[PDB]
């Protein structure tokens, strides 16, 4: 931002962004996490189908 | 065959109760009679009605997306080919005649915001990109309100859907949001003890998100 | 019910690598700007 006082607004921005990106990456990881346990049982029988 | 009598049969569920019949296709008699009973329906309606018959019947039913692989099957009688190709020729214009947004914004202004085949299909989102900006950006407005002071445990998987749509299709909405602070409602959404209201609204959050 | 899976597995494993190229561009944009402030002042 180039200048003082412009960089608090822009650190509290990518905090509060961060912030959600990380919650983001942790619910698509316990939601891949719960179609693969969906998705992987049966797929012995999936496959003899 | 008669037109009258067209309007008086539908005072019923016969078309779904009748494409259960069509997706079971064993006695391959029972398929052309009841193909031919879709096309004699839907030939002989004077009126708008036969809109009717597609909502109930067969834009929302497990029947036209059977009827792709009718067209692939191998069959003998001439008839049963034409009919096919009828009925795909007048489903195939059925789809995008209420994908017009004008339905849409009949459904959007009324409310009750169903499960409609304008929400999954992309061809309407290919049209209707800056649609919401011809309405003044109210149209989203008008939709992220609705996502806000009701509950909704079946439409607000089609609102959340409807806002994840056009932020792939302009990047600008993305930053329309976040001055109506819609994602912070969309983050209070996926956390829902509903699933299919949680599944919609984890594709609406990361697709708020891909470039930043 | 296989197209509810493959596209499932399709989009969120293009999806992941994507979202985390773009958290790793931004945890290491945080840092630069907790240090140039604290190198300023």
């Amino acid at each position: 931002p180039e200048t003082p006082q412009e960089r608090k607004e822009m650190a509290s921005g990518v905090n509060t962004r961060i912030d959600d990106l990380q919650m983001v990456l942790n619910q698509t990881e316990d939601h891949r996490q719960r179609v693969l346990q969906a998705a992987a049982k049966n797929i012995r029988v999936w496959f003899i189908k | 065959f008669s037109p009258q009598m067209c309007e008086h049969l539908r005072r019923y569920n016969i078309i779904p109760v009748l494409s259960d019949i069509l997706q079971e296709s064993v006695k391959e008699k029972v398929t052309r009679i009841i193909l031919a009973a879709f096309r004699n329906f839907l030939e002989k309606s004077v009126e708008r009605e036969t809109r009717q018959e597609y909502a109930l019947a067969m834009i929302q039913c497990k029947v036209l997306k059977q009827l792709e692989n009718l067209e692939q099957q191998k069959y003998d009688d001439e008839d049963i080919s034409e009919d096919i190709k009828f009925l795909l020729e007048k489903l195939g214009e059925s789809v995008q005649d209420l994908s017009s947004f004008d339905e849409y914004s009949s459904e959007l202004k009324s409310g009750r915001l169903e499960w409609s085949p304008v929400h999954k299909s992309e061809k309407f989102w290919r049209e209707n990109a800056a649609r919401l900006n011809e309405k003044n950006y109210e149209l989203l407005k008008i939709l992220t309100k609705l996502l806000e002071v009701s509950d909704d445990p079946q439409v607000l998987a089609v609102a959340a859907h409807d806002v994840g749509e056009y932020v792939r299709h302009y990047p600008r909405g993305k930053r329309v949001i976040e001055q109506l602070g819609g994602k912070q409602l969309v983050m209070n959404h996926m956390h829902h003890e509903d699933q299919q209201v949680r599944y919609n609204a984890l594709l609406a959050v990361q697709k708020l998100m891909v470039h930043n | 019910n296989f197209e509810k899976i493959e596209n499932e597995l399709k989009e969120i494993n293009t999806n992941q690598e994507a979202l985390k190229r773009n958290f790793l561009e931004l945890t290491e944009l945080k840092f630069i700007l907790r240090k140039t402030q604290q190198f300023f002042d």
